[PDB]
RNA sequence: AUGGUG
RNA sequence: GUUUGACCUCAAAUCAGGUAGGAGUACCCGCUGAACUUAAGCAUAUCAAUAAGCGGAGGAAAAGAAACCAACCGGGAUUGCCUUAGUAACGGCGAGUGAAGCGGCAAAAGCUCAAAUUUGAAAUCUGGUACCUUCGGUGCCCGAGUUGUAAUUUGGAGAGGG
């Protein structure tokens, strides 16, 4: 058979949008090894991992129809990357032209800089498992379709996807602007293991503006 | 916070059996460029849309060395659309 | 479409008249109702103090009268408001005590 | 069609005789008519107008009132019709009294109960505390509904009918 | 809090009402498979893993209380 | 009192008894007109709870709608009985090809309910044909009127909020 | 385009 | 007991008492809903959640006593006005589209139901009828009504007793 096997649970929070729903469209159709579920505090997720028996878990938070935190782990052990997204470019834009065959396993471009700090090594790992399509995830097709990359822009770190034209390419995406907010012990548990103070939650910058 | 310790034992804990096999599973290669170079204006989008333009370009080239060599190729079948 | 208020001259005359009748019957009473003194929210304005809606249950109690009677003595009461700030509570209580001492009441 | 065990417990009712007996009793207890209250209160009206009250008795028939007597618990026997326009209304009584150990009795017709009460209908009419005259006839009566209805009819709890 | 009147009433009417087939299959594959596919199909029919609890637990409490 | 027993039951509609009673009663209804009066509620619970009283003056029709709905129900009876002001309505039973709703009305003319200060207000003219203007329990659900940000569309009216939200108004001494 | 008279 | 009667359901009446339709439709509440055109004659948007159409009332209507706003030393039903503001946000990030709380001020108002037994008493109500002081009252008789009319209570609590 195969060495690498994954399944991912897809559940976002309440207060959904077309930024949200467009995203669950893409990412849900991007992970042919993933299970897709109704939307729903912090405990029950690793247990849903027991019910549908899933080895990869992620979660999409909605605050004031703004803050999208991606919690990321592989249950029950995790650990988790609590995350925040900005400048979302999904696949659904006019200037992203692609039409991708379903279920394929991309090829991931990424920068070597991540290893320079261990936490980027771990978002490396957990993403390699979660979004990396195990060959071949059931429902897929062989060969290859698209390329997906990730790397650091002032610790605000894109992921993207191009559809390949036999080597030329034109971006599928979703073009994505990534951060790392805080790493927590296990899967949805424990003390804050690693923080990046770089991030200032927009709620907090409001807390600044009010004071003039 | 700022903890490499549990970050290290989390490196031991989470990692996939990537040490133990060939390339055929995740298909993610560590590139040589850091792409924090040659970006003069962080505000410029297409500067590192060029940088990663050639990063998925070259990545998928040498990965075509891989996947002619690993005998599953890249190119989308254009005989079939489904 | 465009509405242009040329009655800002007249509407104020009919508003003077309205208050001129509302005091042509209620004459001894003062057109109005006693009202609390209430601090505003929102770090911007919190330093300001304000008119509120009605005093409270508690503020009315510890001022020595009962709600259902208050409403009929001229006080105004708001049952969904929650006394917390000692000081605001104080100024309120005081303000009632005042009102009490100043009023009269007729017999029946 | 097949009917659920909680139904078809109606359709099992008291016989010619036992019912006949129950009404031999209650027909003593007819809650006084309207012109009655007008009677007594007119006579006393003139009395205390110019010129010692034992506790009155009747059967306690208000449906809300009746279920109210139960769950206290108060009552002694309860009579439940077999036909309610919204058949829903009474479905829970025979269970209820069951769990509460009350002598419930299914008597046929809501006109038949309704007539003892000075109404067009009842569908439930019941009594708790009775005068001492018939107290024995009560103890035996409830013993008779226990013995007739209750005893061999545990079967009705299972067994979809129809 | 609830007044035990209503605890009684719910307990009772639950017995008097008869059991919707969802309940029936739930208890069924509990007495056969058990919680795994139970909460599977219950959460799948009902809302959530907050609301898979109420029913599934309720079921086991009924079997052990059907004694 | 019963009614907590009633509802605490009626919250179970897939139960076995209610299954049955359903399958029967729908059959009966289907054999009659589209607007067929009843003299008595089916469910006396939601009768009481929506403000049915049992006395002279209150009327219960029952309408069978094809398969919005509950409003449609309100309408056809509304057109049918033109003396009666509507009051409220709710959901009894559903065929596959029909939902059956049953509808609570009050006779404005009937001098027993023109008294009774609780219910007499409905005799005033502004309530003619409340159903056509969507003032009811569901009538005001479709309009989307309640308190919250969840509706900033309308706490007054869509036509309203939009009409006054874009048109430009001048003072005299300009602003 | 809307709604109407032939 | 093959009669007799009660209840249900459903009829019918040139019986009494009522009531609805049409007119107007400035305004207001709903449902339906285009094109010119703008934007490149564009698939979006726009024009517009408009106009013509259909349904329904009033002197106003509608909304209304938080399953609200908030995030602070907290305001406290609605509606309206100045203001937040052309701000956040939406933008082939294009035409352009576009808010809300806070703040000032006008006017200010609160409440009903259902959910516990009146059980030592349906205490309620329509109508008829006679008289009277008649936008009604009282006596009488039916009828509704116990599958619930009246009283008590609406979480701001409340109830029973003392």
């Amino acid at each position: 058979q195969f060495m690498n096997k994954q399944r991912t649970l897809l559940i976002s929070s309440r207060g959904v949008n077309y930024r949200h729903r467009h995203l669950i469209q893409d990412l849900s159709g991007l992970l042919p090894h993933s299970r897709k579920e109704p939307k729903l505090d912090l405990q029950q997720l690793n247990e849903i991992a027991e019910l549908y028996n899933c080895n990869n878990v992620l979660f999409f938070e909605a605050r004031k129809h703004q803050d999208l935190y991606l919690w990321l782990s592989k249950p029950p052990n995790g650990p988790t990357i609590k995350f925040y997204i900005q400048n979302l470019h999904t696949m659904d834009e006019l200037n992203f032209t692609g039409n991708c065959l379903k279920g394929s396993r991309p090829v991931l471009s990424f920068d070597q800089r991540f290893e320079s700090s261990p936490h980027y090594q771990l978002i490396k790992e957990l993403l390699v498992h979660n979004f990396g399509v195990p060959p071949n995830a059931r429902k897929s097709k062989p060969f290859i379709d698209h390329v997906m990359s990730f790397s650091i822009v002032d610790d605000k770190i894109w992921v993207r996807t191009y559809e390949i034209s036999h080597i030329s390419l034109v971006e599928i995406g979703p073009r994505f602007v990534m951060t790392v907010i805080l790493i927590l012990e296990g899967s949805f548990g424990g003390p804050k293991i690693y923080e990046n103070k770089q991030y200032v939650s927009p709620n907090v910058v409001r807390a600044q503006i009010k004071q003039q | 916070v700022n903890n490499t310790k549990a970050m290290k034992h989390a490196l031991e804990r989470v990692q996939l059996p990537w040490k133990k096999h060939s390339f055929q599973e995740h298909q993610s290669v560590t590139s040589e460029t850091n792409t924090d170079e040659h970006i003069k204006d962080i505000y410029d989008d297409t500067e590192r849309e060029l940088a990663f333009y050639k990063q998925s370009l070259d990545a998928v080239l040498v990965a075509r060395d891989e996947l002619k060599r690993l005998k599953v190729p890249f190119k989308r079948p254009l005989d079939y659309f489904a | 479409r465009v509405k242009v208020h040329f009655d800002q001259a007249g509407k104020k005359v009919s508003r003077r008249n309205a208050r001129a009748t509302r005091a042509a019957k209620i004459a001894p009473r003062p057109l109005d109702l006693l009202r609390p003194v209430v601090r505003a929210p929102t770090v911007k304005y919190n330093r300001k103090v304000r008119a509120g809606r009605g005093f409270t249950l508690a503020e009315v109690k510890a001022a020595g009268l009962t709600a259902a009677y208050a409403r009929t003595i001229g006080i105004a009461v708001d049952h969904r408001r929650q006394n917390r700030n000692q000081e605001i509570f104080d100024a309120n209580v005081q303000r009632l005590k005042e009102y009490q001492s100043k009023i009269i009441v007729f017999p029946r | 069609l097949k009917v659920p065990p909680t139904i078809a417990q109606f359709q099992y009712t008291l016989d010619r005789n036992t019912a006949a007996e129950t009404f031999k009793l209650f027909n003593k207890y007819r809650p006084e008519t309207a012109a009655e209250k007008k009677e007594r209160l007119t006579k006393e009206a003139a009395a205390v107008a110019e010129g010692a009250s034992p506790k009155p008795y009747a059967v306690k028939y208000g449906l809300n009132h009746v279920v109210a007597l139960i769950e206290n618990k108060k009552a002694k026997l309860v009579l439940i019709a077999n036909d309610v326009d919204p058949i829903e209304l009474v479905v829970f009584l025979p269970a209820l009294c069951k769990k509460m150990g009350v002598p419930y009795a299914i008597v046929k017709g809501k006109a038949r109960l309704g007539t003892l009460v000075n109404q067009k209908t009842s569908a439930v009419a019941a009594l708790t505390e009775v005068r001492a005259e018939d107290e024995a006839a009560l103890a035996k009566l409830v013993s008779t509904i226990d013995a007739n209805f209750a005893d061999k009819y545990d079967e009705v709890k299972k067994h979809w009918g129809g | 809090a609830a007044s035990n009147r209503t605890k009684f009433v719910r307990s009772l009417v639950r017995e008097i009402a008869g059991l919707s087939p969802y309940e029936r299959r739930l208890i069924d594959l509990i007495r056969n498979s058990g919680e795994k596919r139970a909460r599977k199909v219950a959460k799948k029919r009902l809302g959530s893993f907050t609301r898979a609890k109420a029913k599934v637990e309720e079921m086991n409490n009924i079997i052990a209380a059907s004694r | 009192g019963a009614y907590k027993y009633l509802e605490e039951l009626q919250r179970k509609k897939q139960s076995d008894v209610l299954r049955f009673l359903q399958r029967v009663r729908v059959w009966e209804y289907r054999q009659k007109n589209v607007i067929h009066r009843a003299a008595r509620p089916t469910r006396p619970d939601k009768a009481r709870r929506l403000g049915y009283k049992a006395k002279q003056g209150f009327v219960i029709y029952r309408v069978r709608v094809r398969r919005s709905l509950r409003a449609t129900a309100e309408e056809r009876v509304g057109r049918r009985a033109a003396n009666l002001r509507v009051l409220n309505s709710y959901w009894v039973n559903q065929d596959s090809t029909y939902k059956y709703f049953e509808v609570i009305l009050v006779d404005p003319q009937h001098k027993a309910i023109r008294r009774d200060a609780r219910y007499n207000w409905i005799c005033d003219p502004v309530h003619k044909h409340r159903e056509a203007r969507g003032l009811t329990a569901t009538g005001k659900k479709s309009r989307g009127i309640n308190k919250g940000h969840k509706f900033n569309n309308t706490k007054a009216g869509r036509r309203k909020t939009w009409k006054r939200q874009n048109t430009l108004s001048l003072w005299r001494y300009r602003k």
